[PDB]
C-alpha cells in the first residue's frame, strides 16, 4: 500500500527548490504548474537567472516497482 | 506610502544635482519621469488591482476607466465575457470592446459590467505622496535614474546606466520577494494532478 | 494619449539640443521623424485596427482608405474574400485588388466591402496629441532618437545609436507586456488538440 | 541590540566623512538610508515575526498593522483563512483583504483575526537603538554603504560598490549561520517519507 | 531483516552535506525536502553558490537486493 501510494504521488507531481524572489505569487505558479497543460506566465527576465530548480522526482519509480 | 520628496532628493543626489539654486533638471521633468516610472512599475508587477462595477445602457454605452493597464476579469450580469477586441464587431460571440480607456461590450447588450483592471494613481505635484510599499522606493529611483542618465552630460553615462540597470534588477528582485510574501500562499508542497 | 510636446522635449533633451533659441533640428524634421516612428510602431505591433464598411458599384469601383498598413479580413456581402492581388485579373476566383491605398475587387462584382485594416493617424503639428497608450512613449522617443543620432554630429554617434537600440528593445518588451495584458485572454492552460 | 551611533560611525569612517564639523552627508540622509537597510534586511531574512489578535465587527472593519512585510498565517475564530486578495470580492470563498497596511476579510464576517506578520521597528533618531542581533551590524553597514557609494563622488565608485557587494554577501552568510543556530532544529538526519 | 529495513531506509530518503550557512532554518528545509512534492523556498542567491551537496543514497540498492 505504501509503495502504490508513494508511486502514485511520485508521478503526477513535481518538486522544485525556489528562491524567495524567483516569481511573484509562487503559490499561484505551483498551482498552474501542477497541470499537464501548463501556461505559466512569469515576471520578465525570470528564465535567464535560474532561480527555480526543478528536481527529479522519479528517481525511485523502478526500484519501488520491483520491490 | 512613499513621499515624492524623498524620491526626488535621492535622484538629485545621484545626478550630482543636489543644488537648491541651480536645478539643472526642472521639477516638471522629474515629475513626468516619475510618472513614467510608476507606469512601468505598476505594469510589470501588476501592483494595483481595481474593481469597477457600473451599468451600461442604450443612453451611455461606454465605461470610462482611468489609467488603464490591463483587464483580467469581466462579468456582465454575472456572466463571463470571454474575448477582447477593439473593432466594434456587429454580431456574433459576446466580446469586450476596448477604446483606449473606454470599455463597452461589442455586440451591445443592456446590462452591467464588473471589470477588474490595473491603475496608476500617478502624481502631479512634488508635495504629493505615492501610495506604494516602501520597498518600492529603490525601484522607483533606479528606474527613473536610468531614464535621466542618458542625457549626454558625460561621455561615460552609458556605462553608469548599465551599472544602474543591475542595481534596478536587484531592487526588482527585492520587490518580488515582498510581493510573494504578501499576496501569495504560504505553501511548501504541490498538489497531485487530478484528471 | 501622448502629447507631442513631451515627446519633442525628451528628444531635444537627449540630443543636447534643448535650446529654445537655436533649434539646430527644425521642428518640421522632428514631426516628420515622429510620423516615421508612428509608422514603424503601428506596423510592427498592429496597434490600430479599423473597420470600414462601404459599398462598391459600377459608378465608383474603388474604396479609398487612409494610412493603410495591412488587411486582415475582407467580406463582400458576408462572403469571405480569399486572395489579395494588385494586377486586375480579368476573371477567375474572387480576389481583393489593392492599389496603394485604394481597395476594390478584382473580377468586379457589385456589392459591399467590409474591410478590417490598420491605420496611422499621423500628426502634423507640434500642438497635436498622439492617441496611443502612454506606455508607448519610450518606444516613440527611443525609435525617433535612433533616427536622428545617425546625423554625423559626433564621431561616436553609432555606438550611442547601438545603446539606444537596446533601450528601444526593452521599451518594446514593455509595450508587448502591456498589449498582452490588455487585448489577450487571461488563460493559464492550453486546450487538447481535437481532430 | 545595536546602537545607531556605531552604525553611523562606521559608515562615516568608510565614506571618508568622519569629520564632525563638515558632515557632507546629512544625518537625516543616513537615518533614512538606515531605515531602507532595515527594510531590506528584515524582508529578506524574515527577522521579526509579530502576532496580532484583534476583533473586527461591522463598526470597524479593518485592522491597522504597522510596517507590514508579509503575512504567513491568518486565523478567524480558529479557522484558517486561505487566499489573499486586494480587490474586495463580493462573495465566494473566504479571503484575506490587504489594503496597504490595513487588514480585513473580503466577504466580510463578524469575528476576530489572529494574524502573523513581519515588522520593521524603524528608527528616526541618531540616539535610538536597533533591536537586532549584533551579528546584524556588518550587514547593516555594508548594505547602507552600497546605497551611498553610488553618489558620484569618485570615478571609481562602482568598483568599490562591487567590492562592498561581496563583503555584504559574506555578512549575510554569517547572519544566516547565526539564524540557523538560533531558530532551527539541531538535527543530523532526515526522516523517511511516509505516504 | 537488516537488508529489507536498510533498503526501505535507502529509498524514500535523501542525504546531503550542508554548510552551516547554507540556508536559514535547515531543519525546516530538510522537513519539506523529505516529501516527494517539495516546494522549498530558500534565501536569495542560494542556488548559485552550491553550499548544499546532495549525496547519492542508493549506491547500494542492487547489491543489497542480490544479497
Amino acid at each position: 500500500n505504501y509503495a502504490e501510494n508513494r508511486m502514485g504521488n511520485m508521478m503526477g507531481s513535481f518538486k522544485a527548490m525556489f528562491e524567495e524572489d524567483a516569481v511573484v505569487d509562487v503559490a499561484e505558479f505551483v498551482e498552474t504548474m501542477s497541470l499537464d497543460n501548463a501556461i505559466a506566465k512569469v515576471r520578465p527576465n525570470a528564465l535567464k537567472d535560474h532561480k527555480i530548480q526543478f528536481m527529479n522526482n522519479q528517481a525511485d519509480l523502478s526500484a519501488l516497482s520491483q520491490k | 506610502m512613499i513621499e515624492v520628496s524623498e524620491v526626488i532628493a535621492k535622484v538629485r543626489e545621484r545626478l550630482n544635482d543636489n543644488e537648491v539654486g541651480n536645478y539643472e533638471i526642472l521639477d516638471s521633468v522629474l515629475v513626468e519621469n516619475i510618472n513614467q516610472a510608476l507606469l512601468k512599475i505598476c505594469l510589470e508587477f501588476r501592483l494595483k488591482k481595481a474593481i469597477t462595477r457600473s451599468l451600461i445602457t442604450e443612453e451611455e454605452r461606454f465605461l470610462t476607466l482611468n489609467n488603464l493597464l490591463g483587464i483580467e476579469s469581466v462579468k456582465l450580469d454575472k456572466k463571463e465575457i470571454e474575448s477582447r477586441n477593439t473593432i466594434e464587431k456587429d454580431t456574433g460571440e459576446l466580446e469586450l470592446l476596448i477604446l483606449s480607456d473606454r470599455i463597452s461590450v461589442t455586440p451591445f447588450k443592456i446590462g452591467e459590467l464588473e471589470v477588474v483592471y490595473y491603475t496608476y494613481e500617478e502624481i502631479r505635484n512634488i508635495l504629493e505622496t505615492i501610495k506604494l510599499p516602501k520597498i518600492c522606493l529603490d525601484v522607483l529611483v533606479y528606474s527613473v535614474l536610468c531614464n535621466l542618465l542618458e542625457i549626454p552630460n558625460n561621455e561615460t553615462n552609458f556605462s553608469v546606466l548599465a551599472n544602474y540597470k543591475q542595481l534596478l534588477k536587484l531592487a526588482k528582485d527585492n520587490l518580488t520577494n515582498y510581493l510573494s510574501l504578501m499576496y501569495s500562499k504560504n505553501i511548501h508542497f504541490s498538489k497531485v494532478v487530478r484528471v
